[PDB]
RNA sequence: CGCGACCUCAGAUCAGACGUGGCGACCCGCUGAAUUUAAGCAUAUUAGUCAGCGGAGGAGAAGAAACUAACCAGGAUUCCCUCAGUAACGGCGAGUGAACAGGGAAGAGCCCAGCGCCGAAUCCCCGCCCCGCGGCGGGGCGCGGGACAUGUGGCGUACGG
RNA sequence: CAUCUAAGGCUAAAUACCGGCACGAGACCGAUAGUCAACAAGUACCGUAAGGGAAAGUUGAAAAGAACUUUGAAGAGAGAG
RNA sequence: CGCCGCAGGUGCAGAUCUUGGUGGUAGUAGCAAAUAUUCAAACGAGAACUUUGAAGGCCGAAGUGGAGAAGGGUUCCAUGU
RNA sequence: CGACUCUUAGCGGUGGAUCACUCGGCUCGUGCGUCGAUGAAGAACGCAGCUAGCUGCGAGAAUUAAUGUGAAUUGCAGGACACAUUGAUCAUCGACACUUCGAACGCACUUGCGGCCCCGGGUUCCUCCCGGGGCUACGCCUGUCUGAGCGUCGCU
């Protein structure tokens, strides 16, 4: 789960994550929040596992 | 309402003549500032003279002022032909001319 | 008295130039005399008050001989704070108690080449005057 | 009744927000902003309301572009130039 | 802003009130009693020398 | 002439101002021919305008234009007025020969309503009341 | 161990770019920090490394916008950015040359009749 | 309503962000003189503009 | 019966430029009331004013007589004092109402078209080189384009040429 | 008889300035006054809208803004400072 | 602040006066449209009104039920006060 | 005796008059007298470690650079900062940058949809998809190119 910029795509969303992580997605639900934010709902391919992504991201 | 004796006055106000009231509190300052505007252009034309051009002798018109002389706009055609200086030249050297005024006498 | 029309005498406007001052000219507004050996040793009479230059109170409750550091200049209040000049507050701790840098004299100068550029440039005014008025 | 029970029925908007000067005169239905006639070119202004006018003049917002136009002209509007290298 | 603040005051009317004005500046009765101390001053149309 | 432009002629008010026919318009066909030529000719100046035809409906007027920012005319001194900002929108302000006709201007007894530049200058002039300091 | 402006203008574009990536993927962990908690002093490292990419953007476009200026310089027609911008009435007026030329009848005149120094007794 | 606009949205946004007590902090602050938010709208009392 | 010249038109996201909108106290061009006064009221007054529309600049407008005068003549425009609450207008009622001369502030004059003469003497644009950059100019070059005799430039404009 | 020469054009100064930038001053007002607005004021708020539109200044030299004890669930008190 | 002069936005009981504040009325009118509550327990300083259980009733599917449009704009959901 | 009521006084409430103060106005005067397609005025939305308003600012967002200045900012925290292998803060401001509407400009908006030319990626050149960049408003001037006319002609 990503807070994105509002004009970001999901063909966008999907390219920014795939580069600055090195990791490959299957698909990105996108919603704009009540307070004006963008969120990103970014499911990762079946061979990337999110929890070690997360952990080397660093959002534990 | 009249009252007793009076002069009949018929005063001019009634057009809204508040919104054109021309006060002169600025009289002071415009007077310094002509003069600072005179002093300044005397010392621009450093060793010409101050007033300006020399203006010609002029008889006022009427039959109430023909008695009394003043000075005019700028010297004649005629006067400046008789005087040997051309009408470009005098313009040049402080002399004021006036195209437009003959010499009747 | 005042001649340049260009400067006001209006209490309000300085008061209001006083109390809007940027930090940049707080720091003039917030000069000190220095001590008398020192007004002596340089040429000048007052000076900006400085972060770590140590002074003696004159004027007020914490009058006395004794020299303190100063420690905090603290231009928004236009007050500084000094090492001892303190009291206690009602659940024990210390508190500085800020004081106008004008009831202090300088007895010695946190001497860095910024200050010596202006000492000295302080003094040469002076003395220019001294010899224009001789 | 026209009253109360009228007082009822009033659910659909006549105005919304105008894209130009950002208040809610737009008239959907007219498609003209009621405080500044937003399609027209020019600014709806009338000289029999200098209250309204001096709500939105020149100065009650940003001035982005005039302040610093003012400042620049204190210098002659100079450009090509910077401060003398220390 | 249009009150008619100024007055305008005859020339001689004017020159009157100057003559007036120095003619008591000479009386030390009269500058007594401005309070103007001239206890010691040697003499009240008091001249001094171009030097000054 | 000028119909006065009111809803079925009415013109509420006092009988002197019920006049909506056989009203005439202050300015000439021509000053109006210039004006429309300005307007959507705006980038142009309007220099003058002479009559090349009447029918009993239209006249018909023929407006000379100059483009201030062409170098033939920005190059040229006794054109280079014309491209001063002071001269935009002659044909607007009456400053053309055929709008000026209008205004009352000129010399001697006949034009005193215009003494100060126009009417509205002599009117001013003349329904001021100066109030000296010293009155 | 911040970064200045002075030391940023000797460098090359690859560098340049090189620092300006460095300081984006530590912002973007400065903001991750701030979201979990993280501590003040990652909290308060967040300005200064947006100070810092702010201060390199700002070289990478000063020194482009210096290199297009000298490219430009001596053509006729430039980038309308790169023309300048007193004010839009002072950008339509005449130049030097065309306001303080003459014709040929206006020089005549003074070249014959020019104006002279003159004083009068009394 | 459900159905929304995004300037309709966006404009709920910022009047949600804005509609918050002021930090404590604030008081601190030297020459403050501000006790609390008096911009404070509740979407029952009064309504919003739009 | 096709190819050319010209004329009058058209298109282009053509090359390069310009206008739009804001402010609007002051200024210019229009449009333009009624309240009010007249102890009623319609002409009149309010007022060429409020409101309305357009257009500018640091000022604007005006401006170098198809003037004023009737004198022993003055001499562009603008502003001040006065003329003058006057001449005059007006249900000659209420009310309205300048100008010339005089004294000052300032002071500055000029240019075309036309009539003619001069081998279009004229102007714009595009390439090349040099001096420069500081709002983009100057010089030289082009059997380089265009405008222009349906008239560019120099001389010359009532003060005569 | 006098006077000018229309139906083309330009032109600085003296003049105007309740908007703007930056200043100076005052026999003015002094928080129901003076701008509506001395303050997060064309703000809060009202009206569909055009538009309407407030109230609201002052601890102390310095927060030194009442530690601590005690009753009460607390507000709030009694001591103390 | 007195005295000599100077100058006013210079004296209040009224104007169904303007703004602000405060009384009597008065612990009064009133908190009465749509049948209805009761027992025990829990938490809690505190329970007619909260929660749980038990009982008695009501809406009675054209609902006091379950979901939408318009409109509202976070009122939604947890925890705490 | 008490209650109650009335008058007066002390004290205490309620209330905010009075007085003192004034970073505000009002008035007069002075010098300048400067907006915009190179995108104005105005509007919207965002931008702070903790930040709602105000203020400032524009994705480089409570600011970058430069210059002057010379040790702070400050409510708290944090970390700088030899002040010389250059510097806190503030001021100035000439470099750079400056989101979306808005004259507002591809068309349209209480929504959304195109077209053309380049670049990168999936392609593994051929043109489909994604991303990036630059263009695509009206009027009008000079010139250019392409044209139209049973307009006037010339030659065949
Ligand atoms: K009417
Ligand atoms: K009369
Ligand atoms: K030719
Ligand atoms: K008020
Ligand atoms: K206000
Ligand atoms: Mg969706
Ligand atoms: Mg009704
Ligand atoms: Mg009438
Ligand atoms: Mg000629
Ligand atoms: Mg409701
Ligand atoms: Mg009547
Ligand atoms: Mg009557
Ligand atoms: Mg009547
Ligand atoms: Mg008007
Ligand atoms: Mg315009
Ligand atoms: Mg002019
Ligand atoms: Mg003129
Ligand atoms: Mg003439
Ligand atoms: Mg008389
Ligand atoms: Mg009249
Ligand atoms: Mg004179
Ligand atoms: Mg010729
Ligand atoms: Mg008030
Ligand atoms: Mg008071
Ligand atoms: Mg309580
Ligand atoms: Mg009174
Ligand atoms: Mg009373
Ligand atoms: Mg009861
Ligand atoms: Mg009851
Ligand atoms: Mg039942
Ligand atoms: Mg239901
Ligand atoms: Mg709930
Ligand atoms: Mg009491
Ligand atoms: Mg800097
Ligand atoms: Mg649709
Ligand atoms: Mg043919
Ligand atoms: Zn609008």
């Amino acid at each position: 789960v990503f807070i994105v910029d509002v004009k970001a795509n999901k063909h966008q969303i999907k390219q920014a994550v795939k580069k600055l992580y090195d990791i490959d997605v299957a698909k990105v639900n996108t919603l704009i929040r009540p307070d004006g934010e963008k969120k990103a709902y970014v499911r990762l391919a079946p061979d990337y596992d999110a929890l070690d992504v997360a952990n080397k991201i660093g959002i534990i | 309402a009249p009252s007793r004796n009076g002069m009949v006055l018929k005063p001019h106000f009634h057009k809204d003549w508040q919104r054109r009231v021309a006060t002169w509190f600025n009289q002071p300052a415009r007077k310094i500032r002509r003069r600072k505007a005179r002093q300044a252009k005397a010392r621009r034309i450093a060793p010409r003279p101050a007033s300006g051009p020399i203006r010609p002798i002029v008889r006022c018109p009427t039959v109430r002022y023909h008695t009394k002389v003043r000075a005019g706009r700028g010297f004649s055609l005629e006067e400046l032909r008789v005087a040997g200086i051309h009408k470009k030249v005098a313009r040049t050297i402080g002399i004021s001319v006036d195209p437009r005024r003959r010499n009747k006498s | 008295m005042k001649f340049n029309p260009f400067v006001t005498s209006d209490r309000s406007k300085n008061r209001k130039r006083h109390f809007n001052a940027p930090s940049h000219i707080r720091r003039k507004i917030m000069s000190s005399p220095l001590s008398k050996e020192l007004r002596q040793k340089y040429n000048v009479r007052s000076m900006p008050i400085r972060k770590d230059d140590e002074v003696q109170v004159v004027r007020g409750h914490y009058k006395g001989q004794q020299i303190g550091k100063v420690v905090q200049v603290y231009r928004k209040k236009y007050v500084i704070y000094i090492e001892r000049v303190q009291r206690e507050k009602a659940n024990g701790t210390t508190v500085h108690v800020g004081i106008h840098p004008s009831k202090v004299v300088i007895t010695r100068l946190k001497l860095d080449k910024d200050r010596k550029k202006i000492l000295e440039r302080k003094a040469k005014s002076r003395q220019v005057g001294k010899e224009k008025g001789k | 009744t026209k009253g109360t029970s009228s007082f009822g029925k009033r659910r659909n908007k006549t105005h919304t927000l105008c894209r130009r000067c950002g208040s809610k005169a737009y008239h959907l239905q007219k498609s003209t902003c009621g405080k500044c006639g937003y399609p027209a070119k020019r600014k709806r202004k009338y000289n029999w309301s200098a209250k309204a006018k001096r709500r939105n003049t020149t100065g009650t917002g940003r001035m982005r572009h005039l302040k610093i136009v003012y400042r620049r002209f204190r210098h002659g509007f100079r450009e090509g130039t910077t401060p003398k290298p220390k | 802003t249009w009150r008619r603040w100024h007055r305008r005051v005859n020339t001689t009317q004017k020159r009157y009130a100057i003559c007036s004005a120095l003619a008591a500046s000479a009386l030390p009765a009269l500058v007594m009693s401005k309070g103007h101390r001239i206890e010691e001053v040697p003499e009240l149309p008091l001249v001094v020398e171009d030097k000054v | 002439g000028r119909k006065r432009p009111v809803p079925k002629g009415a013109t509420y008010g006092k009988p002197v101002h019920h006049g909506v026919n056989q009203l005439k318009f202050a300015r000439s066909l021509q000053s109006v021919a210039e004006e429309r030529a300005g307007r959507h000719c705006g980038a142009l100046r309007v220099l003058n305008s002479y009559w090349v035809g009447e029918d009993s409906t239209y006249k018909f007027f023929e407006v000379i234009l100059i483009d201030p920012f062409h170098k033939a005319i920005r190059r040229n001194p006794d054109t280079q007025w014309i491209t001063k900002p002071v001269h935009k929108h002659r044909e607007m302000r009456g400053l053309t020969s055929a709008g000026r006709k209008s205004r009352g201007l000129g010399k001697g007894h006949k034009f005193h309503h215009t003494i100060g530049g126009s009417r509205r200058a002599a009117w001013r002039r003349r329904n001021t009341l100066q109030l000296h300091r010293y009155r | 161990a911040k970064i200045k402006a002075r030391d940023l203008r000797g460098k090359k574009k690859e560098e340049l770019l090189k620092q300006l990536d460095d300081l984006k993927v530590e912002l973007s962990q400065l903001r991750v920090a701030k979201v979990t908690g993280g501590a003040a002093s990652k909290l308060s490292k967040i300005r200064v490394v947006r100070k810092s990419i702010a201060r390199v953007l700002t070289v990478i476009n000063q020194t482009q916008k210096e290199n297009l200026r000298k490219f430009y310089k001596g053509k006729k027609y430039k980038p309308l950015d790169l023309r300048p911008k007193k004010t839009r009435a002072m950008r339509r007026r005449l130049n030097k040359h065309e306001e303080n030329l003459k014709t040929k009848k206006q020089q005549r005149k003074e070249r014959l009749y020019p104006l002279r120094k003159y004083a009068v007794k009394a | 309503s459900s159905h929304k606009t995004f300037r309709i949205k966006r404009f709920l946004a910022k009047k949600q962000k804005q509609n918050r007590p002021i930090p404590q902090w604030i008081r601190m602050k030297t020459g403050n003189k501000i006790r609390y938010n008096s911009k404070r709208r509740h979407w029952r009392r009064t309504k919003l503009g739009l």
